[PDB]
């Protein structure tokens, strides 16, 4: 069987040996090379992947980082779309949900859709009869998909939901006019759903605290990307913060790099065993204006429908994992993120029946 | 020795690079430049998006540019990679000639103003014509893409602010047999038809409308700039009214005004306290420019009345206000100017309008 080149890119300290040791009967076999990378600015990420693609024949990329940088996902989608190369963001910033990927991206992310986390958050509220709430977002892509999902869910519900306020915070401008404070002051609800980036949340919580919305009587629920790396907990995050989370309790990096390589390899085998060809690895990034009509996102049908070793590793067409096991976590009195629920098979299994405090 | 503050530019030709230099030199002559003094740093569009993004890092952000002017090239290459890469750092981008409405989306383009309006803003002119010529009932046909729906959104806002839209019809971009859609329009009483469509799509509409005898007397056709350009012009019914953005394609003019605005804004920025520099280069830098969002506010509030393309202000999206349009009328198959929208007022000239039929 012929070999396809798969680059695995690891940003930040990594048990490269735990990863290699942790990992194919198909029509094609992986030749995996671990690149390590120290920086996650656009230039560093672009040049590194472009150099790989030219100093070697790369069928696909598996990407993992240890940052809280959702921009990495944006960058990877762009790179993927431009070079029509499959990139899997399996951990860290690379995995933080990017809404509205390019039409011709081949970029897939380990972690929950925006719509899925929205529904998980309503399930949490239903469990504890928290029927009265407001939403706060920034303009961070997804924010509409988030608000819509909520609205759509609760307008179709026999339950007595009361969505009091939706706030849209513009943090592309400075806050010298104390504008965002004045918006936050308008919140009355006891539950608050917040959609934004980790770095944005940091600031919003600082302000929210200053006008007395972080204490008892207010509960905030945020999505994975706000919590991000749970070993890193901004000081401004309020105790009693609830988050959905796919950050790597039961599904460890080694096992993901395993599946990433599996997904890409299988996908290629499936295409070859039906079309008698796979897409030729791109010679470079610097000749993609020329080779346009010769390239395709054909390989996507297969990438999103891989079953390997008993697990359905399917993606959505929107580019996220289909059936992730999600952990619900709570930021406790010791400023440590604590596991208080699971979300498994569309059922929510919470720890507490009544929430404790202190 | 003053402090040297770089402005950046990505421009079509080296003639325009030289115009940008001379514009910045003039600003330095015109302003009090003992404390701060500007320096022009520029570059022409690269042949593809990934190369362009890199160039922004290597050539521009490496010089710590406070802002970046961008034009629409002559040959598939958009400002988008410049907006992304600059946006990563919250360095503002000033679009000179880009007119697609998508650039008004804050989620996709954080730090993007422009000195020309999006196409959707042609609704402003339509609306003032509808008041003027007392068209109180209109049909509105629009392409079902971002741009088409942008025009609908914008017109409808002005109507739900009196004239009304009796119906709104959307067609799939790329369709040629629009007889189905236009028959639906034929059956309504309103005989004033407003069209938002690309060149090729407007051609399809124009042909189908002619077969159905909807281009004759009775009917008023009111379109924008794209719909009387190139191949659209070549089938457009006689009597049609359309628009051309005055100086809309004078890169040189918009460089002159852009630099004036940006220069003003820089000096206004440095009246304020605790101004930080942008990051020197991309490599190793992943934090936003702390002062970026403040500088964006300053730019947004920038008023430059005595500008070459008229009165420069920006709306809440950073799109140009007070743009000026030629009101064009197809007469015996020649495009003839019958008036201008001067920013706020319709000024009919002495050349008589000839409607379809008459
Ligand atoms: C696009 O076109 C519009 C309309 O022509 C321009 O807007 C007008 O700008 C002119 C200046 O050139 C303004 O003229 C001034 O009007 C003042 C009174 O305005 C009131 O009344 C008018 C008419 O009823 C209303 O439209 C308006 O809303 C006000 O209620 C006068 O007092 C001014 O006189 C001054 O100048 C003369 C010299 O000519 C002196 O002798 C006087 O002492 C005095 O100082 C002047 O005549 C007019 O008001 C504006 N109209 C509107 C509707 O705003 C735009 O400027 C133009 N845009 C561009 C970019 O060119
Ligand atoms: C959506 C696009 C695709 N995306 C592209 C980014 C990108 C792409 C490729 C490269 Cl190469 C690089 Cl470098 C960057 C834009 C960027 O993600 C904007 O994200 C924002 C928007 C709003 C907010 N909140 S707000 C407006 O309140 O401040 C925050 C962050
Ligand atoms: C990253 O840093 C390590 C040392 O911590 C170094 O050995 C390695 O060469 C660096 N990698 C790059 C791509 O600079
Ligand atoms: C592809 O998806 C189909 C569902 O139509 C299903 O048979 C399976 O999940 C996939 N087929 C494979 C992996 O052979
Ligand atoms: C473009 O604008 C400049 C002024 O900045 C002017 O000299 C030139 O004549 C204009 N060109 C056209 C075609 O109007
Ligand atoms: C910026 O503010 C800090 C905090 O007071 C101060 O130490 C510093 O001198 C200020 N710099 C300027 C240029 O005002
Ligand atoms: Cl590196
Ligand atoms: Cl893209
Ligand atoms: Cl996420
Ligand atoms: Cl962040
Ligand atoms: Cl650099
Ligand atoms: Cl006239
Ligand atoms: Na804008």
């Amino acid at each position: 069987p012929p070999s396809i080149g798969i680059a695995v890119i690891l940003v930040g300290t990594s048990d490269e040996v735990a990863i290699k040791d942790a990992h194919h009967h198909l029509s094609v076999v992986p030749r995996v090379e671990l690149v390590a990378m120290n920086e996650t600015d656009p230039k560093s990420i672009i040049t590194r992947i472009c150099d790989l693609m030219s100093d070697r024949k790369i069928q696909g990329v598996v990407f993992a980082d240890d940052t809280d940088q959702e921009a990495i996902a944006q960058i990877l989608d762009f790179i993927s779309a431009q070079t029509l190369t499959p990139i899997l963001g399996i951990h860290g910033g690379s995995s933080m949900i990017m809404a509205d990927k390019d039409e011709s991206s081949m970029f897939f992310q380990f972690g929950p859709s925006i719509e899925q986390q929205a529904s998980v958050m309503l399930n949490i509220m239903e469990e504890y009869d928290w029927y009265i709430f407001s939403i706060v977002t920034t303009y961070f892509p997804g924010y509409q998909d988030f608000v819509n999902k909520i609205r759509s869910t609760i307008e179709n519900s026999f339950v007595g939901w009361e969505l009091e306020e939706v706030l849209l915070l513009d943090m592309s401008l400075d806050d010298g006019d104390s504008k965002i404070q004045n918006q936050l002051k308008k919140l009355q609800s006891p539950i608050i759903l917040l959609y934004c980036t980790k770095e944005e949340a940091t600031y919003i919580f600082e302000v929210a605290n200053s006008v007395g919305l972080t204490g008892y009587g207010y509960t905030w629920i945020v999505p994975s990307l706000v919590a991000g790396d749970t070993d890193t907990v901004p000081s401004e995050f309020p105790t009693g913060l609830i988050s959905v989370s796919y950050d790597e309790w039961d599904y460890g990096l080694p096992a993901r790099v395993r599946d990433g390589i599996a997904i890409i390899t299988t996908a290629a085998s499936d295409m070859l065993s039906e079309h008698s060809f796979i897409p030729e690895p791109k010679s470079s990034c610097y000749n993609t204006h020329e080779k346009r009509i010769y390239q395709s996102n054909m390989l996507n049908r297969y990438l999103i429908n891989v079953t390997f070793e008993g697990r359905d590793l399917s993606f959505s067409e929107d580019g996220y994992q289909m059936h992730p096991k999600l952990v619900i976590i709570l930021l406790n009195k010791e400023r440590k993120w604590e596991r208080v629920g699971k979300w498994k098979d569309k059922s929510l299994q919470m720890k507490y029946y009544v929430w404790p405090r202190m | 020795d003053p402090k040297i503050v770089n402005i950046g530019a990505v421009l079509s030709t080296k003639k325009h690079e030289q115009i940008f230099r001379e514009a910045v030199n003039q600003a330095n002559k015109r302003h009090f430049t003992r404390k701060i003094q500007l320096q022009a740093t520029s570059v022409t569009h690269r042949p593809n998006a990934i190369q362009m993004a890199l160039s922004v890092c290597e050539d521009l952000i490496s010089s710590q540019v406070y802002a970046i002017l961008v034009s629409h090239p002559p040959a598939h290459l958009t400002p988008t990679p410049i907006s992304y890469t600059a946006g990563f750092y919250r360095i503002p981008v000033i679009g000179l000639t880009t007119r697609m409405s998508i650039y008004s989306d804050k989620s996709i383009h954080l730090s993007f103003l422009r000195t020309v309006p999006p196409y959707s803003h042609q609704a402003l002119v339509w609306f003032e014509m509808m008041r003027l010529f007392n068209w109180n009932h209109v049909i509105l046909i629009v392409s079902d893409d971002h741009e088409g729906r942008a025009a609908q959104k914008k017109l409808e806002t002005l109507l739900e602010g009196g004239p009304k839209a009796d119906k709104v019809l959307q067609f799939e971009p790329g369709t040629k047999n629009l007889t189905a859609l236009l028959l639906e329009a034929k059956e309504l009483e309103a005989r004033v038809i407003i069209l938002s469509a690309s060149e090729d799509d407007a051609t399809a509409v124009y042909k189908s409308a002619a077969m159905l005898d909807m281009t004759g007397a009775g009917y008023v056709w009111l379109v924008g700039e794209r719909e009387i350009s190139g191949s659209a012009l070549r089938y457009a019914p006689d009597g049609i009214i359309g628009l051309q953005l005055i100086n809309g394609k004078n890169e040189s003019a918009h460089i002159s005004d852009a630099v004036a605005v940006v220069a003003q804004a820089i000096h206004e920025l440095f009246e304020m306290e605790n101004i930080t520099d942008p990051p020197r280069g991309c490599v190793g830098n992943t934090n936003i420019w702390k002062t970026g969002p403040l500088f964006k506010r300053v730019l947004m509030s920038s008023k430059y009345p005595d500008g070459v393309t008229g009165r420069i202000e920006f709306n809440e999206d950073g799109d140009r206000k007070f743009a000026q349009y030629s009101i064009m009328n197809l007469q015996n198959r020649k495009l003839v100017q019958v008036g201008i929208f001067n920013g706020s007022y319709i000024i009919q000239n002495d050349r008589k309008i000839i409607w379809p039929g008459g």
